[PDB]
């Protein structure tokens, strides 16, 4: 009632659930979809799923998603800061932290579920997305490491090409990521 | 670029390449440098502290937006053969920058 | 704002947060200050070194024009062009432009330095001592006035947080404490009139 | 209150009470009302409490065709300095102003630390003037009101753009604000009598310019204008 | 709870009684036993105890506890511009404070309660520690208008001399108090 989480019953269930996606209103006024507030939700299966992550999807796929939750977690942590000074006063590698979980969050976190294709997305291709941000953001800091000016990072055509590899059908999706993932080699090594 | 002084050294500026004014009083002084600041393409431009205390209080109302004419207060010419207080200037702009006064 | 438990707990991480935020801006302060100080140190050794070639540009200039007629050092700086010898380069400081003067020191585009004055050539070279040592001194204090002006706004902002947003959010987190602690007191009221219910209609009637 | 009406209307007594602790007289009135199992109010003090306090305070006042009078000075201590508290919140519902302690005056060595911008006596106005104290009473009092609270807002403003910035009227302000805190406000022990106090006030307004008394005339400028604060 | 005097329980124990004395663990933090925090303390009994002061350790005692607490208000005035700027870039006038303000605590306020002769102060002792202070401040305070620098006060053996007043035992110390007293006055106006 009114959105208070500290009312009984979702204490109460708190207690007992393995899993616990929490929704936030400032989220969803936004149109931010599935509104799942990140900081709030956990889940305890994680560890036990990894061995069919390894064995079904990829080798690596807890490391990407482990990186993943670290990304956010810095950004989250840097968010208190940005708050006090403005993203501008930021150093470039935390700007570019900023700027890549911006990223996540509308590239990755967000799915329509009204979207013809957006809809459903399978183990796969959110690993491919996954992929191809990660490499991004590792280009980026290499770049970033030698001089090269965040401005123009987030200028470059790759980032509209994550940011649309949602609405890619899952039989096309593999030539869109070997694409961009060619595209994202290319685009940082014209970058001095 | 521009040195605002006495005319016998707005010689030496122009002496060694740069363009000087001969000033008489510190009226004339605010003359010129509303007269030098309207305009731009000019770096620096310095006036010394016998006819003008604070060059930037006399065109501040330019340069707050474009400041990119730096300016600089410089010493007499009768005080610059015998000297003037370094330490009493360091606690001047102590004052005009951190505003404490209080330093050793 | 809507007294509730969940938003009480929202106003103290915002109450953390700015007490945070305040301890991360003394800490630039600090910062802020020390770079100011040594800064402080290098105008006054700049200024000191614009003294001296004040004084030995001057007395260079006195001397020549005494010993030569002014008018001939007079013809000899007019065959000389009011160039621009100096560049402006916005040089970055704590998140700040700064123009740094660059001089060319443009020795080959003076046309025609030569003149027949004994001691003017020498004038020129103290002279053009004086004009570095004048670059120098404004490089030098356009950083520590634009590193004042930091300290400043964070003085100031320091000054905000410790005055006009904490004490704000502390009142905030009062009252919707003082609410929610009033919400509880009538349901103690409700559940002891339930109780009394209960126990008259078991005693009376059971 | 019941000695002080006795002694007022029947035997013609300007009678002053002081109720030295209000706060204590709720706490036990809420123990009392808590005790009967009745319905809580704001912080669990009984709902009747504005009622219970405007009992007791109402019984002051005159009445005509009678000399005497009863004149009440409640005091109460704010609980964590908050005003919004339901004890001083309810006693300013009934009573006719308030006079407010400062806690930055008295952390500065004031005694006594009142601060004359949050207080105020309703009945002021009726009670000064020619025939009763003095006639420019209310011009002068009105002066040094609007005079401190430019010192204090100058003040205010100081912390944000430096002192250098600032006129020489805000200067002068800042002057009065410091020399009012210092020798109007601050007193010790001192029993001042109302000319003195008037005194001090028209000396500490000499610091202004006649110019800026725009609340006071020209005619008491005239008669009282120009006295120096050196004097002891 | 967590050190919240707003609990209910201390503002009504601070309603009643006439002192308090404020434990701190920063003070404790930093070795000074007793760790009593002297801003956030405050007894009211001092204007009653007054005549029995004069009557019984000195006429003058109230006045000097007057003066310690004055000097003491007067270093807590300081500590913001200290924490900006080091104690080095203060007056000499400042830096006096300071200095004294640290022998005031170090060797007056601190108490070893396990010392043989430490853990116990008389009123007598007591008042003459402060007496030794305060004659060594009015000196320095005359020093310096005399133009002598800080350093040079600093360095004087008084120092060592009050800074062991608090070890000296109950039936030793007038001879040391007068012998010091002695001392305070000649170091001084034999510096230049």
């Amino acid at each position: 009632p009114g959105g208070d989480m500290s009312e009984p019953v979702t204490q109460s269930t708190l207690r007992i659930v393995g899993a616990f996606w929490r929704l936030d209103a400032s989220l969803a006024f936004r149109r931010h979809f599935p509104a799942i507030n990140w900081n709030g939700s956990y889940s305890l299966f994680t560890s036990a799923l990894d061995p069919w992550y390894r064995e079904n999807v990829a080798e690596d796929y807890p490391e990407l998603r482990d990186a993943i939750s670290e990304l956010l977690q810095r950004e989250a942590g840097l968010q208190e800061i940005v708050q006090l000074v403005g993203p501008d006063a930021l150093q470039d590698a935390e700007r570019l932290v900023i700027e890549v979980g911006r990223i996540i969050r509308e590239d990755f976190l967000q799915q329509n579920a009204y979207h013809e294709v957006d809809a459903y997305c399978s183990m796969k291709k959110a690993y491919g997305i996954m992929k191809m941000i990660l490499a991004f953001y590792k280009e980026a800091e290499a770049a970033i490491k030698r001089g090269v000016s965040i401005d123009e990072i987030l200028q470059l055509p790759v980032l509209e090409r994550i940011g649309r590899a949602r609405y890619v059908s899952e039989e096309e999706f593999p030539a869109y990521f070997e694409e961009a993932m060619k595209e994202i080699q290319g685009a940082f090594k014209a970058l001095a | 670029m521009a040195v605002i002084a006495d005319p016998e050294t707005a010689q030496g500026f122009r002496l060694a390449g740069l363009e000087g004014y001969g000033a008489s009083s510190a009226e004339e002084a605010q003359s010129l440098l509303e007269t030098l600041v309207e305009r731009g393409g000019y770096a620096l431009v310095a006036v010394d502290e016998a006819l003008l205390p604070d060059p930037e209080r006399a065109v501040e109302r330019l340069m707050r937006g474009r400041d990119l004419p730096v300016l600089l207060p410089i010493a007499g010419l009768k005080e610059a053969f015998q000297g003037h207080d370094v330490e009493g200037y360091m606690r001047e702009l102590v004052r005009k920058t951190i505003g404490f006064d209080i330093k050793l | 704002v809507s007294p509730t438990r969940m938003n009480l707990l929202q106003r103290r991480g915002q109450l953390r947060l700015a007490q945070k935020g305040v301890d991360l801006l003394k800490k630039k302060r600090d910062a802020l200050v020390a770079e100011f100080f040594g800064l402080v140190r290098e105008a006054m050794e700049a200024r000191k070194a614009l003294d001296q070639a004040a004084k030995e540009a001057y007395a260079a200039l006195l001397l020549a024009q005494a010993f030569d007629g002014p008018e001939v050092v007079a013809g000899a700086a007019l065959g000389v062009p009011p160039l621009e010898g100096v560049e402006a380069e916005v040089e970055n400081v704590w998140g700040s432009k700064v123009p740094r003067l660059k001089a060319t020191f443009p020795d080959g585009a003076l046309l025609s330095p030569v003149g027949t004055p004994a001691y003017t050539l020498e004038a020129s070279r103290a002279f053009r001592r004086y004009a570095e040592a004048l670059i120098r001194v404004a490089n030098t204090e356009t950083r520590l006035k634009k590193i004042g002006e930091e300290i400043k706004k964070t003085t100031r902002r320091v000054n905000a947080l410790e005055q006009v947003v904490i004490p704000g959010i502390r009142a905030q987190i009062r009252f919707i404490q003082q609410v929610l602690e009033q919400r509880e007191r009538e349901d103690t009221f409700r559940l002891k009139r339930i109780k009394g219910k209960i126990e008259a209609r078991e005693a009376e009637e059971e | 209150l019941t000695v002080a009406e006795y002694l007022a209307f029947e035997h013609d007594y300007h009678v002053l009470v002081i109720l030295t602790d209000m706060t204590n007289y709720c706490e036990a009135l809420r123990e009392i009302g808590a005790a009967r199992e009745e319905i809580p109010g704001r912080r669990g003090y009984p709902g009747y409490m504005y009622t219970d306090l405007a009992t007791i305070y109402e019984r002051a006042g005159v009445v005509e065709g009678k000399k005497g009078s009863v004149t009440q000075i409640p005091i109460l201590s704010m609980p964590d300095d908050d005003r919004t508290h339901p004890i001083p919140d309810l006693t300013g519902y009934i009573t006719e102003g308030q006079i407010q302690l400062s806690r930055e005056l008295h952390r500065k060595g004031i005694y006594p630390p009142i601060d004359p911008l949050p207080s105020l006596s309703r009945l002021m106005n009726n009670g000064v003037g020619k025939g009763k104290t003095r006639e420019d009473h209310k011009q002068v009092s009105d002066q040094l009101y609007s005079a401190y609270a430019n010192g204090v807002d100058i003040r205010k403003l100081v912390a944000i753009i430096g002192e250098d910035a600032l006129t020489e009227n805000d200067r002068r302000y800042l002057q009065f604000a410091d020399a009012f805190e210092r020798f109007f406000i601050n007193q010790g022990q001192q029993n001042r009598s109302i000319e003195e106090s008037l005194q001090i006030a028209w000396a500490l307004l000499s610091m202004l310019p006649q110019g800026e008394l725009k609340r006071i005339s020209k005619d008491h400028i005239g008669k009282y204008y120009g006295q120096k604060l050196e004097e002891i």
